[PDB]
């Protein structure tokens, strides 16, 4: 843990990035047999 | 990839990072170059002098690896074994209709001369020989693999398998951790004898001397764990090989699964060279290793753990993979398989149950990827508290978890 | 073999995985080839010299297995035993109306000559012999099977069964773990004498010398546990063999049950060769083993455990089976049998009792119960989950890797 950096803002930013990547997984079908899933159908809820 | 520009001053930046390499090497794409496997046993000097050099050289840390290879060759050219069918692999014909073949029908050459002790050595020993001395030398190859104290746990394998119509006792002295006999691993020519033995007795599974496998077996599928974990995943979920494949849900696992399934390699073959791709020196980076298949290794082992596997409890957690998305995908697949059981009547007495006669948030009825993927979109692509609870029950109440296992990862992540 | 294609770039991938083999070998499909069982006792040299070679060779780790076989042969050709009915198995006629037969009426040949110590050996010993020396040699075959310290637990079996009109004491020295006499297992010809003895005294169950079974018995149904667990499941649930069969609810258990029931094998037969399929060398992979019947083994043992079995507490948990679905099915079966008891008046004195949504079926019928399970979302009800907890909580002394430890860890929260 380096000295003389800006710990609080550096960690808030880390939290956000890790939380973004963290909750919304990649996740997409990769192989099929003529039968696949086209996904794209359909405030405080995250992106 | 594209163009990244720095906003404050609108300048280009070209993000790049250090190169990485060692590509895997497939077995087939090697019988393209050569068409034989060289076994260098240079020195050939008295099948009976050798018996002694080793017999004594073994009660002290200094027996030449060059001497065992030479002894082994000599005590093993039992030209035994008769082919009922035909045997062929990678173009190399190793015997046909009816022939007899011996272990070393896998390509003998010889070389240089920096030999150890003189002429007619410690000539005390008789034809104890074949009966057991080779089985011991080969035995140690295995005891040399294992790091933990499981080693002496498995060196009693040796003792009690020797007593089979011959009975002596111990031999060496110094522990292990790779020092004494467990350096034999690195001798390109020692491993080759091991592979040849194991491959040969995997064909004539019923030979009288086939007991030799009893230390030569850890050669088969050495450095090919990804394949095994795949087979385990299939057995543990009851799914077919082609259905498991469809439940792969991440770019890098799919990349790796394609890697392992490349078509010219005889993986599904009966008795081929491919299991021994590493010890015959056909490959120096196995495409089937869990080190070269990290994402698939994590996903496959994590999934099997949630589905109640015991092996998965101790598998190793690779570095530099995408843990969060890899585990979300594992959770889904294990939850699918996990809640909707197979379950169908199998036998009857003229009286059977024809089955096919909770709305939206209730999960699919089978184990199909598309149904389940769709149900997951529906749920905000975030795990429902039930499947989160399902995971908790499977990992809570495990114990004895070693540091850095996919087991400890799983408990720490799910058992709050 | 349908078609898997990779969506991102629409290419074909051909999922395949390493081959596996060793098919089982049935007993019947072996008397198709040969029609006899070779017992090689090559050396035949003095029924009385041999008595000594072994008597001494036994107070030290070096007696030749070739010498015991030869001695055993010689001390055991008591041609005793008279058939009341007929005896016949697999086409092989081994005796008919009235005959007398001996143990070795199961096919003697001889061979090579790498013999040990000379001519007229340690000739101290008399006709102690038959009376007890063979019963001891055969005894050790059994003591050689067991791994744990249960071995000496069972070697006192030997001592106290010898004292029966002869009384001596110990003999060897070195422990076991497979080293001394427990290497005798591997001698194709030793096991064959064991099987022949046990099979012969399972017919003349009342012979004076039938006490020999008292170490030769672990040969019978060696490597055939699936059959025994089946019988146990039947006894433990009170159901018939045909009814238990209908409660099989998973592809792989049904596959395996079909495997064990293949019709030309004499499993249900009185005195056949089939129990000894392994030790007579009729088979080198038993179709009836629990290793070759893992799904059935788990399901059957787990179910018997929930119904209160004690054997089931220590059975081994096979790898590479489908644990979750296998246990859900077990839960259901054990819960059905478990809550609705048989229970019917059995005796009377002119005075008897003619008996006749989310509440479960009234009997033990698969269809009623399968339907009730559909009704419940194909997920176990909290009552049956609680039923399972009561049966496994309060067990103790559970060894690692038993279907017992699996069951407590899975149900006793």
């Amino acid at each position: 843990q380096p000295d003389d950096i800006e710990y609080t803002s550096l960690t808030t930013a880390g939290l956000l990035y890790a939380y973004a990547v963290g909750s919304s997984a990649d996740l997409a079908q990769q192989f099929c047999v003529g039968d696949n899933k086209y996904t794209p159908d359909d405030t405080n809820a995250p992106p | 990839s594209v163009t990244v520009k720095r906003i404050i001053d609108n300048t280009v930046i070209v993000p790049k990072l250090p190169a990485n390499e060692d590509p895997v090497e497939y077995p087939a794409d090697y019988f393209r170059k050569s068409k034989e496997i060289p076994l260098y046993i240079n020195t050939t000097k008295s099948l009976s002098d050798l018996r002694g050099y080793v017999y004594q050289g073994l009660k002290s840390g200094n027996v030449s690896i060059i001497h065992v290879n030479s002894y082994l060759y000599g005590a093993l050219k039992d030209i035994r074994g008769k082919l009922d069918k035909d045997w062929s692999s990678f173009g190399i014909n190793i015997g046909k209709a009816g022939d007899t073949i011996g272990i070393f029908d896998l390509v003998s050459l010889k070389a240089l001369d920096g030999v150890l002790p003189d002429g007619v050595s410690d000539a005390s020993r008789t034809s104890a020989d074949d009966k057991w001395l080779p089985l011991y030398l080969l035995g140690l190859y295995r005891v040399g693999r294992t790091q933990m104290p499981e080693y002496r746990k498995k060196l009693m394998d040796g003792l009690t398998n020797q007593c089979k119509m011959i009975n002596e006792q111990f031999e060496p002295l110094v522990p292990e951790g790779r020092d004494i006999f467990d350096v034999w691993g690195n001798d390109s020519n020692y491993t080759k004898i091991v592979a040849a033995v194991d491959m040969f007795f995997h064909m004539f599974k019923k030979h009288e001397c086939a007991s030799f496998r009893y230390g030569t077996i850890v050669s088969r599928f050495k450095d090919c764990a990804a394949l095994a974990t795949f087979g385990h995943l299939c057995k543990i979920t009851g799914m077919s090989t082609e259905d498991v494949t469809t439940w792969i849900l991440n770019r890098e696992v799919a990349d790796e699964m394609v890697q392992m399934m490349l078509p010219g390699q005889e993986i599904d073959k009966a008795d081929s060279y491919m299991p021994y791709l590493i010890d015959f020196g056909l490959s120096s980076k196995s495409p089937y290793s869990s080190v070269k298949n990290p994402a698939f290794h994590f996903w496959g082992q994590l999934t099997a753990l949630l589905l109640r596997s015991t092996r998965a409890r101790n598998a190793r957690q690779p570095d530099d993979i995408e843990y969060t998305s890899l585990t979300t995908a594992g959770l889904l697949y294990a939850y699918a398989v996990g809640s909707s059981a197979d379950l169908a009547q199998q036998f009857c007495v003229g009286d059977n149950k024809y089955t096919p006669d909770l709305t939206t948030n209730a999960p699919p009825q089978g184990r199909d990827v598309v149904e389940w993927l769709g149900w997951f979109e529906d749920q905000n692509r975030k795990p429902t508290p039930d499947m989160m609870q399902y995971a908790k029950r499977a990992v809570m109440s495990l114990q004895g978890l070693r540091e850095k296992t996919i087991g400890k990862y799983a408990k720490s992540e799910f058992d709050k």
